[PDB]
């Protein structure tokens, strides 16, 4: 009774957001009566709202002992669990509180979260509608449903579904409680662009609660670049330095920074993974900080601000292993948004987004919390060049003239044709064709042996699917393969004889009027197949349903497996057209798309995510390409493969200009990144607060 | 991919 006194004096220093208070009291409570299983539970929840999870774990195993009936102290043990990566220990614990109470909806619906984080879908989908059979209002377990359902293609009852998430998040909105639509999905549903800047402020606001329980004072920042002798000390921060798209783009800027102006800080949030992507930016970086190694973001930010950072950069945004709290304790006079996040932070600790006049029109400023920064061109940038140099230059062997049947690509490719006597030289660079004589009947023997490898005139020839075997490294593109590489439409069933759309993204980007879209394409263009990817598999049946039932027989679209790095770049050599999906754009997938010299056919909409591809497009200097409304789309990509003539012109076009445009120019980027930010520096110095950088 | 791994951006937990 006391002790209940104790339990409910802690409640209320909790309410009042005196954690630490809350915590003495409800210690308190157990002195006073030491099992005492809520006020175990509560402790254990307040522990883990602190970060402290291996404390609170202790409490969560004095309540589940006490009331072995607790269905809820499992359930919330188990979410303790996952935040501590305990992946299977989580489960087990979900499990227990089913069974100890069946009719537990939230156990089941943290149960598929396991179970879709873990990749497994339809057991994802199994357990959340489960959750939502026992309790039909569920914001949580509804909205997470409908995001399995995305990645699926499964659209039962879509329209609806759509409107339910709309009214779903206009009632949180309304009722402050944090939206159960995640920002960094928002782009897929059709919210208002209110409502998609809203969530992200709530997220935004997440973090700055979390930090202000450090009762850190503001910092103190540099007012000049005196300290740095002259120079523009940029902090970049991500978790994603190491195997990841973020890295596949941005790898060679630090390094591309000039010294005499700029000090280079990265800041990584993950632990070094061992790959050459992180061996890169550490060997190139001014600096490099592992902050995976100071869990305290308090403690984190000090460093970054002892540092001397001027300008700090936001690699993720709403994506996984970010700390934006880093970022909300505001370490620097001036945080941006760069690359990684696409769409606004909605927070106010964030000063600038990193964007173009095409992405993010100044009509639309609205969209974003963030002040516009445009980059000149587009603020895409790839690191292709770098990674792919192999196939800056293309040979094909004519099998029956074919530009994408069978493909040569490699280093010494040159050196390979010379020992070749009656190679012909297509005017476009140029274009080498090898004719069908012996040594092509060797080539296409090794391929439909399944040989990985064969030798012709002491040089190494490699089958394109057996990429791993012959060096995993090249595979992943962190090395430049030092074979040839021989790529062809018989390698992924493609024929020979049609037009080749492909689309290359994960399926979760698609929706029900994009593939209407591309089924109108195909009945247009009788001798054509769209390619899509196994992204994944469990998406496959679905797609194929909804294209039957639009009428397109199972031979139109071909799957191929989601392949290793290098070869997914390669393989679009033998697209004809990349169709874009309008919803979500490919954005590092259209950077590989592009690399291969394939045109790709966009309709940008009005979100960030949606409007990339039309940028890229436009550095690019294909404005033919980009489409105003559907029509134009399915028009477009008609006449790409329908008019041969054309095809080849645009063809043409995309392959020499991804060499002679900035799109692939990382050190053009890097410079004009660096305008930019002197800028940013040159407008604060002066005393104003952020402002629309639009040149 | 199948035999190994394809990172991709994703959504931080919450
Ligand atoms: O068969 C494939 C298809 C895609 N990718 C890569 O998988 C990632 C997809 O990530 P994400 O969905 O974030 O791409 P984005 O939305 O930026 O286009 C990219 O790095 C692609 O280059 C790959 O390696 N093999």
């Amino acid at each position: 009774t006391h002790a209940d006194s104790l339990n409910n004096l802690a409640n209320i220093k909790r309410e009042q957001g005196n954690i630490e208070e809350a915590v003495r009291l409800y210690r308190k409570a157990l002195e006073v009566f030491p099992e005492f299983a809520a006020a175990h539970s509560n402790l254990a929840s307040v522990l883990q709202q602190q970060g402290k999870l291996q404390e609170a774990l202790m409490h969560y195993k004095e309540a589940i002992r006490i009331s072995p009936t607790f269905a809820d102290a499992y359930s919330n043990m188990g979410n303790t669990l996952k935040e501590m990566q305990d992946v299977q220990g989580a489960l087990q614990c979900y499990t227990r509180a089913i069974q100890i109470n069946p009719a537990f909806a939230d156990a089941h619906s943290n149960l598929a979260s396991i179970h879709k984080d873990s990749g497994n879908i339809p057991e994802a989908i199994a357990s959340y509608r489960t959750a939502l059979k026992l309790k039909p209002d569920f914001p949580d377990a509804y909205c997470n449903l409908a995001h399995c359902l995305q990645i699926v293609c499964d659209w039962t009852d879509y329209d609806e579904r759509m409107k339910k998430l709309v009214s779903i998040v206009a009632d949180q909105l309304e009722k402050n409680r944090l939206p159960s639509v995640h920002p960094h999905h928002s782009m897929l549903y059709p919210l208002s662009h209110g409502f998609r800047k809203a969530i992200a402020e709530r997220h935004g606001n997440l973090c700055l609660d979390k930090i202000n329980v450090l009762h850190k004072p503001p910092y103190e920042h540099p007012k000049d670049l005196k300290l740095s002798d002259g120079r523009l000390r940029v902090g970049y921060v991500s978790s994603d330095f190491g195997n990841h798209p973020t890295s596949h783009l941005m790898q060679s800027i630090p390094g591309m920074h000039n010294p005499d102006k700029f000090e280079v800080f990265c800041y990584a949030l993950s632990p070094d993974d061992g790959t050459n992507f992180r061996v890169k930016v550490m060997a190139e970086a001014n600096h490099f900080i592992d902050l995976s190694q100071i869990p305290c973001n308090g403690k984190a930010a000090d460093r970054i601000h002892q540092d001397g950072i001027h300008i700090l950069v936001n690699m993720n945004g709403y994506t996984k292993g970010a700390r934006n709290e880093l970022f909300a304790l505001r370490p620097a006079p001036i945080q941006a948004m760069w690359l990684g996040y696409p769409g606004t932070s909605g927070a106010l600790f964030m000063d600038y987004i990193i964007t173009d006049q095409e992405t993010s029109p100044a009509e639309v400023a609205e969209q974003y919390s963030e002040k516009l920064a445009y980059m000149p061109h587009t603020f895409f940038i790839g690191d292709h060049a770098n990674m792919f140099p192999h196939l800056k230059k293309k040979a094909v062997i004519d099998f029956k003239i074919y530009d994408n049947r069978i493909v040569l690509n490699g280093i010494d490719l040159k050196a390979f044709l010379d020992s070749l006597p009656d190679v012909k030289i297509v005017k476009m660079l140029n274009m080498p064709v090898i004719p069908m004589n012996t040594i092509a009947e060797a080539v296409i023997e090794m391929i439909n042996r399944g040989q990985i490898q064969i030798t012709i005139n002491g040089f190494s020839i490699s089958n394109g699917l057996a990429t791993t075997q012959i060096n995993n490294k090249a595979a992943t593109g962190e090395e430049v393969p030092r074979t040839i590489i021989v790529t062809t439409r018989s390698q992924y069933g493609l024929p020979e004889d049609a037009i080749v759309y492909c689309n290359f993204n994960q399926l979760y980007k698609i929706d029900p009027s994009t593939l209407q879209m591309w089924a109108n394409i195909l009945k247009r263009v009788p001798n054509s197949v769209l390619w899509l990817l196994r992204f994944p598999a469990v998406g496959e049946p679905n797609i194929q349903q909804y294209a039957q039932n639009m009428g397109l027989p199972q031979n139109r679209i071909i799957f191929s497996p989601v392949a290793p790095k290098e070869e997914h770049v390669r393989r679009g050599q033998l697209a004809d057209v990349c169709l874009d999906t309008p919803l979500c754009n490919g954005h590092t997938t259209g950077m590989d798309v592009l690399w291969a010299g394939t045109p790709m056919v966009t309709m940008p909409g009005e979100t960030l995510a949606s409007r990339v591809a039309a940028s890229q497009l436009t550095c690019l200097g294909c404005l033919e390409l980009i489409a105003k409304n559907r029509q134009e789309y399915e028009d477009i990509a008609v006449k790409l493969g329908t008019d041969l003539e054309y095809l080849k012109k645009v063809r043409g076009k995309v392959w020499k200009q991804r060499i002679s445009s900035p799109l692939f120019n990382t050190k053009q980027y890097t410079m004009e990144l660096e305008r930019l930010y002197l800028q940013m520096w040159e407008h604060y110095a002066a005393g104003n607060k952020p402002d629309h950088m639009i040149k | 991919y199948p035999g190994g791994s394809t990172p991709v951006s994703s959504a931080n937990m919450m």
